[PDB]
């Protein structure tokens, strides 16, 4: 039937990276959530005119179990590189998770996108125009989101997509 | 008819349940959403106890409320007015008479005894259970002695005078089997010999029991403090969530000896031997119900620098490739089958920590501290289950201990383990690439040959124990 | 996994508590701490399946007598303790049989009377008149010791599966 694209949020810990997926898998409109439930993590969207149905891995809170991180990015097709707009040690850690991403897929060109969060009122310490560049020395997109009102979020997730279908 | 309670305006846990104050979900009622003065009431009800509830509030309460706050508050519930006599009282009184006094009797024995023993009770289970309250505040360990060194009255006496020792004696704060633990296994490394020790000369079946002993300890050593507020996230981690830190760290050390342990084996047949060895622990892991163990295992071999050794897993027997495959399963699916054969198996069992971690992170981020009513802000307690709810199912796996024996020379051995030397770990994990790269290279280049550098024999002796008399 | 919910009583001091610590943790308390109300969970397979155990231990001290009813509603299953060095435990034991009836208005609850303390040599409640008062009830009779773990298991064990074919 309809296309699942599996995908895997990366990114460092401790700055707020949950609240992409859970604000996309959401029930919208009411500010709840149960993880423990059975597909929490799936969900089925129209992207472009096609339904498909998005199986999103986010192990947020498991950072420290560092030596499983391979493991966990080989399922995945597609990956979120997320950072924190007010955390410029999440900003440098990116080029070694795609450098990672890179090796577990054995591949020079996984699909993926450049995603700031904005997680706080702090001040941002990361300008777009950084994180514009550093997407453009990689090719991928450049995405930012709140993570208190979804803005970006859709968008970062669709697009995603697309890098997929147009591998 | 119900009792008659003291004024609210004297007493202030006496205000009538209103949606301004107290939201129930849809046989004790479950609170969605309250404000602190009703979740109080209700955790101190006259009209039943509600022991998880207490350990809900107990495990969460530091979300909405300080601990000098929650000790204010209790102590004003259990300071209950009694009532003045009634008007058949006054009656008797005024003919010399000793009156009946029923409606005070029955307040006393239904209301005030029931309300004060159950703030007792959230008294010692906070002594018992949540100590860490007391060790970092003083003066809260000061107020709390006083409070219940000066409760008054022979209804209480028992319970103060035992939780008055109970403290005295967590400030200056054994085991019992339905048999005797097996004996210990050795295979080439005799008793004493720790300069031998190594994944192949140690047996592979007390390899595994001891590393679920250390692992087991780990597990039973992480407390709720270190988990509530998602505090193992945070800038202050190292501070406040130790045990879990040391937990997940010697799960990631095992990980890359395990992985170090197969790509420093640059001959072929030696590797081998060595990823066979590795999978034979699995399967004693998985005996013990060892799912920390199980996943170390798993994540070594699903590493880049192992998965891709491809000359490696075509000679490993297909017994053995089945069982890595079907501990492998386990975590497919966001973990469907692990959580399954979890909720199925007797413990003991070491429960993989990272899906409990992953669960509460999100439980927390994902759901509001309050919710807003017809103008109030509630504390959304619903939210604070469902942390609990985790919270007691990691407690319920740490009861259990195992019937193994400890071997102190092999978990001093697994303890100082250091696979990564002085090195950081980009520095080593690249390492291990290259080593891997080094004795499978890529295709097309040939695939060259390397000197054994193991003297001893490399047959393992299995993973069935033994027993002489 | 199906859940199960167990109550212990009893008089003060019979052992109740020190069952429970024992059935969870394999430790016997020395300490002699009366309860008010805790309440304790074991996963254990039990006759192959696997269940899930809710364990109410309760105040066995005469003062807390009258918060009794709230927590025999919600019990599926009542272990009722005395100690064989206790002939005054063992002639409470009608009184907590009697009220659970009553509360739970039936004739048919899952019980099982429980002898605690049968390390001690200094009986002074013979096991016969304490099957004799477990026969007129319809139920076994367990003895055990919460510090060596003669019979614990099989108590609460029992119990598991007179709540399974009730
Ligand atoms: N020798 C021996 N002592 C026991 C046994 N069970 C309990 N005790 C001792 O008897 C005392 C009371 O035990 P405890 O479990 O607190 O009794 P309880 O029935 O829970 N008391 P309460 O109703 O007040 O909560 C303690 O000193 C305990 O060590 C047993 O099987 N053998
Ligand atoms: C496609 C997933 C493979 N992961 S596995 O089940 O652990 C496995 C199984 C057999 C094998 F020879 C090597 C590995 C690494
Ligand atoms: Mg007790
Ligand atoms: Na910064």
């Amino acid at each position: 039937g309809m296309t699942e694209y599996k995908l895997v949020v990366v990114g460092a810990g401790g700055v707020g990276k949950s609240a992409l997926t859970i604000q996309l898998i959401q029930n919208h409109f009411v500010d709840e959530y149960d993880p423990t439930i059975e597909d929490s993590y799936r969900k089925q969207v129209v992207i472009d005119g096609e339904t498909c149905l998005l199986d999103i891995l986010d192990t947020a809170g498991q950072e420290e179990y560092s030596a499983m991180r391979d493991q966990y990015m080989r399922t995945g097709e597609g990956f979120l590189c997320v950072f924190a707009i007010n955390n410029t040690k999440s900003f440098e850690d990116i080029h070694q998770y795609r450098e990672q991403i890179k090796r577990v897929k054995d591949s020079d060109d996984v699909p993926m996108v450049l995603v700031g969060n904005k997680c706080d009122l702090a001040a941002r310490t990361v300008e777009s125009r950084q994180a514009q560049d550093l997407a453009r020395s990689y090719g991928i997109p450049y995405i930012e989101t709140s993570a208190k009102t979804r803005q970006g979020v859709e968008d970062a997730f669709y697009t995603l997509v697309r890098e997929i279908r147009q591998h | 008819g119900q009792m008659r309670l003291p004024s609210a305006d004297v007493y202030r846990f006496a205000e009538p349940d209103s949606e301004e104050n107290i939201i129930f979900e849809e046989g004790i009622p479950i609170i969605k959403a309250g404000t602190v003065i009703k979740l109080i009431e209700r955790l101190t009800y006259h009209m039943y106890a509600d022991p998880n509830f207490v350990r809900t509030f107990l495990t969460t309460y530091r979300s909405f409320c300080k601990p000098q706050e929650l000790l204010s508050l209790i102590i004003e519930r259990f300071e209950i007015p009694e009532p003045e006599p009634t008007e058949a009282d006054r009656i008797a009184i005024e003919n010399g008479d000793q009156p009946l006094s029923a409606e005070l009797k029955r307040f006393r024995k239904e209301y005030i005894q029931p309300v004060q023993l159950r703030v007792l009770n959230v008294c010692r289970h906070w002594v018992e259970h949540h100590f860490y309250d007391f060790e970092r505040d003083a003066y809260l360990l000061q107020r709390m002695e006083e409070f219940i060194g000066t409760v008054r009255g022979k209804a209480m006496k028992k319970w103060v005078e035992s939780i008055t020792k109970i403290i005295q004696r967590k400030k200056i704060a054994n085991i019992t089997f339905q048999s005797s633990p097996p004996t210990v296994e050795w295979h080439i490394s005799r008793p004493g010999h720790i300069e031998t020790f190594d994944l192949l000369t140690l047996h592979p079946i007390e390899i595994a029991r001891q590393l679920t002993l250390l692992e087991s300890d780990l597990y039973r050593a992480v407390q709720p403090s270190e988990l509530v507020g998602s505090v193992w996230t945070k800038e202050d981690k190292e501070i406040n969530s130790p045990n879990l830190l040391k937990m997940i760290r010697h799960t990631t050390n095992l990980t890359l000896w395990f992985e170090k342990c197969i790509v420093e084996t640059e001959n072929l047949e030696e590797r081998v031997a060595v990823v066979s060895r590795i999978i034979e622990i699995l399967q004693v892991f998985q005996e013990l119900n060892n799912f920390n163990g199980v996943l170390e295992v798993v994540s070594a071999m699903n590493s880049s620098p192992v998965y891709r050794l491809d000359h490696t897993f075509e000679q490993i027997p297909s017994r053995q490739k089945k069982i890595l495959e079907e501990a492998h399963e386990l975590s497919e699916d966001h973990y469907k089958k692990y959580l399954a054969k979890l909720r199925s198996i007797n413990p003991p069992c070491v429960p993989f920590f990272g899906i409990y971690l992953t669960n509460i992170l999100k439980t927390e981020e994902g759901n509001p501290e309050v919710l807003k009513r017809h103008g109030k802000e509630l504390i959304n307690f619903s939210k604070r289950r469902k942390v609990a709810e985790i919270t007691g199912e990691i407690q319920q796996y740490q009861n259990q201990p195992y019937c193994l024996r400890v071997e102190s020379d092999i978990k001093r051995f697994f303890e100082n383990l250091n696979p990564m030397g002085n090195s950081m770990e980009k520095e080593f994990t690249d390492y291990l690439f290259n080593k891997s790269l080094e004795i499978e290279p890529r295709n097309p280049k040939p695939l060259p040959r390397f000197p054994k550098k193991y003297s001893y024999p490399l047959k393992s002796p299995g993973v069935r124990p033994s027993n002489p008399r």
